[PDB]
């Protein structure tokens, strides 16, 4: 800790992160039962008395699970890992600043959320008007990542100062293109908070234009998903191959995936605005095409990762078409959790690809399908990857060991989570296909969707299954976090970074990819090009409208 | 061995990358198609049409729901829908089958959904703006409108009806 | 040759294909 103070900072990012996840997830099974046509909210309201509505709980769930936990995780992973690869200390003053910004922002935002003063959901679309403490508290939380951005660019430049004419190391390159992307990405929401949300919630302006808010929101709105995703990819790419018993089959192909994410993660936001008025169809088509493009790096990722796993499995004795699968370390939860998350990502990305296809969005937009799509994505792949990291990262950060028993419980939590997520995914997609809306207390209109009787059952089962997983995870996290035993040979042991398989790389591409400034600029131009004209028009004809509180 | 596997993996990844690229392009081609057909009617007209949410019920085409249905063509009807908390006017919307229906929908309070069950009509409704979509009902009868965008505590019970006459 | 990888992407493609074709058909039914 004196030698590596970055350990303690990263530890705080993780723990606060999982805390958000646990409290956020408490509302999960209840919402699952709701989409199963079962009303267990009276029970929840006795247990947690401050919960006033299904929709206050939905806010807590999304904000806490999708915004808070994921970010804290991203900040933990994409700071520590580049730092451990480069064997250099981060700017510690900055690292504690960013933590405190996140904590304080969280606590301030939590105040009105718990008090039923900002029941607006995690999208907070105007004219639904939340408490100023929510918009401020959110802002300070999100901004904390600019401080993260600095820290990593700092580490980066320092290294390059000591290493001119050397290419950027794999994890650090990932983390740099990641953060730089997030900076552009984040400009949408920053603008929306600063020009509209904050002034409005404080009383400074009377109204906000709903269309311009939604547009600026979804600027940040999409890339924030890749912001959640990439920390899990960085682990899947540079660590998972080792845990699997193999190596990363390609370093350049990893960089390409990541580069493509810097270039294609922001200029696509209109795919959330397919059914919005006042946006030209030609821009909706452009974005759709560009969205289809951004799916390429994950398509690419699918193969590289799968190849790496095959390599691992063959190295461990697996023979045949399917034999390498069974040869993998299915006893190790650090390996199991991500692999399972990648499995569900198949249907997850598949549903995403449908969502992007402009007109096909009308079939599914705003139905239970969407929730089904994204739970495979963030609530499964990201969450499970973070879950499995406990079994290598927590010991690395605390010295505390993972007992054999604790590893077994780890497998169980992981598997049950995965399965519940699959089950729920089936129930929601199908329900969405039956026109069942998202964001709806549907168990309170029990005669409204009789056609959805079947998928409702999956939803219920999913609810109880995921209640069990979450329960086991709570017990299990605290068993390792509040464990008596501590062993510092574990804290000093290296991060299980994989090696890169022996292939003459194409040093040409790697070098081109390393011209980061160039690529950052390009990425910026593409955002100006995809968003510029449309925002120009919208600002030229603003039509602000009174806020409303309807809860 | 390791030298060999790298060549083979990369050889087939390039294959894969090309194939997925094609598949994506073919989709793009298939999406471009739908924009040329009548099914594209449901895509909102991208034009900005500002209105005043505070006075929309006192003055304008939304002020008399009984007169919100208006023949604008030989075979075309414009309908002025108000989506509000928590319902839709008119109730019901009545249109004839085979006629092209141009829905001009707006909100006096918060953002609502306008999703016509059984159909591709699925459009966000924003206060201050008129959302414009086009559909031709091919089967007579009673379609349901659902509000698929969270609008407050009346959300789950906010429903509308379109009746299509022969 | 990476037989396992190819299997995985085979599954991935079929999933995308069933998904995409599925929803396309549904779109036209509702058209
Ligand atoms: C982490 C977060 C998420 C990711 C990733 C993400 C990816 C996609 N999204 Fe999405 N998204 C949309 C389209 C996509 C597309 C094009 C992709 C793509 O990036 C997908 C690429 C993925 C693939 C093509 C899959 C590759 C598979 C891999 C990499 C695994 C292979 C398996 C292996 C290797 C296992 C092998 C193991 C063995 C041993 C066998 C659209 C619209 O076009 C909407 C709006 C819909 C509407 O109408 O409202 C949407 C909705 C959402 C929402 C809701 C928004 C809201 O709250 O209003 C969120 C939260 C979200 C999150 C996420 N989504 N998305
Ligand atoms: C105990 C496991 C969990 C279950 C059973 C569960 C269940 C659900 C259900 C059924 C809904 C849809 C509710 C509605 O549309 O009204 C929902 C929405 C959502 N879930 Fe979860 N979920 C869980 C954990 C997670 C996690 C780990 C995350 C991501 C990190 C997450 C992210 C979200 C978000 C983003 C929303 C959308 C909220 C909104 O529309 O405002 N879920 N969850
Ligand atoms: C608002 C309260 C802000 C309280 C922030 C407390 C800062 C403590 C911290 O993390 O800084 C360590 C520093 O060396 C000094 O103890
Ligand atoms: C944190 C953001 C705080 C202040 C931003 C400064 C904005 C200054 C507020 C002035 C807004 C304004 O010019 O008011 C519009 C008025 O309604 C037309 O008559
Ligand atoms: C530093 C911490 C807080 C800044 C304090 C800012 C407090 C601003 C108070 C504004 C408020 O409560 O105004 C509601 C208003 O009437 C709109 O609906
Ligand atoms: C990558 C950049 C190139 C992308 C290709 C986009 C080109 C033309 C879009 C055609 C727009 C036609 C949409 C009209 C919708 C309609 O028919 O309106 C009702
Ligand atoms: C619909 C809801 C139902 C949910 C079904 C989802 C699919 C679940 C699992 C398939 C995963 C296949 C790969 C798992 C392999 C494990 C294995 O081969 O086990 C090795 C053995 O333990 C020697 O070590
Ligand atoms: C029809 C079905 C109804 C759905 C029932 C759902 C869950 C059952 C519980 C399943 C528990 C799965 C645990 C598997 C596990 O953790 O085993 C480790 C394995 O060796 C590889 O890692
Ligand atoms: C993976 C695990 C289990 C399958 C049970 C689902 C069958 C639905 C039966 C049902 O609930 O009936 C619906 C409706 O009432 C019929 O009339
Ligand atoms: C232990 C491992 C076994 C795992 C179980 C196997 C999965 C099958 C069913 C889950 C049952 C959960 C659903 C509970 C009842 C559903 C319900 O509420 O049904 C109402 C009906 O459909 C309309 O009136
Ligand atoms: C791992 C977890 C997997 C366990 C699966 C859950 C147990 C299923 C057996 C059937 C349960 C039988 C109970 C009857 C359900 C019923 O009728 O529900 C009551 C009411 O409709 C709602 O409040
Ligand atoms: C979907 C299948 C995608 C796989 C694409 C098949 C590409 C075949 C390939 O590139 O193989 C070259 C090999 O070295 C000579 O046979
Ligand atoms: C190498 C050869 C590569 C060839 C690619 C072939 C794949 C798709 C072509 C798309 C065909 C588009 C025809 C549109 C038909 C359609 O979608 O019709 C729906 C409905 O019937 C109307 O009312
Ligand atoms: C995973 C399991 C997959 C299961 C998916 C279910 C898809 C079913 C139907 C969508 C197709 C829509 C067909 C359009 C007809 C509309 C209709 O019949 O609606 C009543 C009408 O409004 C009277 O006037
Ligand atoms: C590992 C990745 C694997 C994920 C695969 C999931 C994709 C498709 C399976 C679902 C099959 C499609 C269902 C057929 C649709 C059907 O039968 O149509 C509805 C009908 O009208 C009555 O509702
Ligand atoms: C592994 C867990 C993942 C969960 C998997 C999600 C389930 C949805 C599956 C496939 C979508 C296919 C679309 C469904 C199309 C059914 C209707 C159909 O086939 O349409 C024909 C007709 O023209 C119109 O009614
Ligand atoms: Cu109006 Cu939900
Ligand atoms: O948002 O994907
Ligand atoms: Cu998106």
């Amino acid at each position: 800790y004196e030698a590596y103070p970055e350990k303690k900072a990263t530890l705080y990012f993780l723990v606060l992160g999982f805390l958000a996840l646990i409290v956020g997830s408490l509302f999960g099974p209840f919402q699952a039962l709701n989409y199963g046509n079962v009303d267990a909210y009276p029970l929840l309201k006795r247990l947690l008395p401050f919960v006033q509505s299904y929709y206050q709980g939905l806010t807590l769930h999304g904000v806490l699970n999708a915004i808070v936990f994921t970010q804290l995780f991203a900040q933990a992973i994409m700071v520590y890992l580049p730092a451990r690869e480069l064997n250099m200390r981060p700017n510690m003053g900055l690292m504690w600043l960013s933590w405190w910004m996140a904590f304080i922002g969280l606590v301030v935002f939590a105040l009105p959320l718990l008090a039923n003063e900002a029941t607006v959901l995690y999208t907070f679309y105007p004219p639904l008007k939340g408490h100023w403490a929510f918009y401020l508290g959110a802002s300070v939380f999100v901004l904390s990542t600019w401080v993260s951005i600095y820290i990593v660019l700092d580490l980066w430049r320092r290294w390059k100062a000591a290493n001119p004419g050397k290419v950027t190391p794999l994890v650090t390159y990932m983390a740099v293109v990641f953060w730089l992307m997030w900076f552009l990405a984040s400009l949408g929401l920053v603008l929306e908070a600063v020009l509209f949300l904050l002034p409005w919630s404080f009383g400074l302006v009377e109204g906000v234009d709903p269309l311009v808010a939604r547009t600026l929101f979804w600027w940040t709105g999409h890339p924030i998903a890749y912001f959640w995703l990439l920390p899990a990819y960085a682990i899947i790419y540079t660590i998972l191959p080792k845990q699997a018993g193999g190596k990363l089959v390609s370093d350049p192909m990893a960089r390409l995936a990541f580069l493509l994410f810097l270039l294609l993660s922001t200029p696509v936001g209109f795919h959330h605005q397919f059914a919005d008025p006042g946006i030209d169809p030609t821009w909706k088509m452009i974005h759709s095409v560009l969205t289809l493009f951004v799916a390429v790096p994950s398509l690419m990722t699918a193969f590289t990762v799968a190849a790496s796993l095959e390599f691992a499995g063959r190295l461990r004795g697996g023979r045949g078409l399917f034999g390498w699968i069974r040869a993998l370390p299915w006893d190790n939860p650090a390996f199991v959790a991500p692999v399972l998350g990648l499995l569900g990502f198949i249907p997850g990305g598949a549903g995403g690809i449908v969502n992007a296809s402009f007109t096909l969005d009308y079939v599914v937009h705003n139905t239970a399908w969407v929730p089904g799509h994204f739970h495979l994505q963030v609530a499964s792949l990201v969450t499970l990857t973070a879950m499995g990291s406990l079994y290598w990262l927590l010991p690395n950060l605390t010295g505390k060991p993972i007992s054999d028993a604790q590893r077994r419980l780890g497998l169980a939590v992981v598997w049950l989570w995965f399965l519940g997520m699959m089950i729920m995914a089936v129930g929601l997609h199908w329900a969405g296909l039956l026109n069942v809306p998202r964001r709806a207390y549907i168990a309170q209109v029990p005669d409204a969707y009789p056609h959805a009787a079947v998928p409702m059952v999956f939803n219920v089962l999913a609810g109880i299954v995921l209640l069990v997983a979450l329960l086991l995870f709570i017990y299990g996290l605290f068993s390792v976090l509040l464990s008596r035993e501590r062993k510092p040979e574990l804290a000093e042991a290296p991060l299980p970074f994989a090696e890169v398989i022996s292939g003459p790389e194409d040093r040409r591409l790697v070098l081109a990819m390393d011209r980061i400034g160039f690529w950052f600029a390009v990425a910026a131009i593409l955002v100006v090009l995809a968003y510029g004209p449309t925002l120009v028009q919208l600002f030229g004809h603003l039509n602000p409208v009174p806020g409303w509180r309807l809860w | 061995d390791e030298h060999k596997a790298h060549k083979a993996i990369l050889a087939y990844e390039k294959g894969w990358l090309a194939f997925s690229l094609a598949m994506l392009f073919v989709f793009i081609a298939l999406i471009a198609y739908t924009l040329a057909t009548h099914t594209a009617g449901v895509i909102p007209a991208g034009k900005l049409e500002r209105v005043d949410p505070t006075t929309v019920r006192q003055e304008g085409p939304w002020a008399d729901p009984a007169q919100a249905v208006v023949q604008t063509g030989p075979n075309q009807y414009t309908v002025y829908v108000l989506a509000f908390a928590f319902g839709y006017q008119p109730n019901p919307i009545e249109v004839p089958q085979g006629a092209e229906i141009v829905f001009k929908i707006t909100s006096p309070d918060v953002i609502h959904g306008f999703h016509v069950e059984g159909t591709n009509i699925n459009v966000e409704v924003l206060p201050g703006e008129v959302s414009t979509v086009r559909y031709t009902f091919k089967r007579p009868g009673e379609y349901r409108i659902i509000c698929n965008q969270y609008c407050g505590l009346g959300h789950q019970n906010m429903f509308g009806t379109i009746v299509v006459k022969e | 040759k990476p037989k396992g990888a190819l299997a995985v992407i085979l599954v991935l493609t079929l999933t995308i294909l069933v998904f995409w074709l599925g929803v396309y058909a549904v779109f036209f039914a509702r058209g």
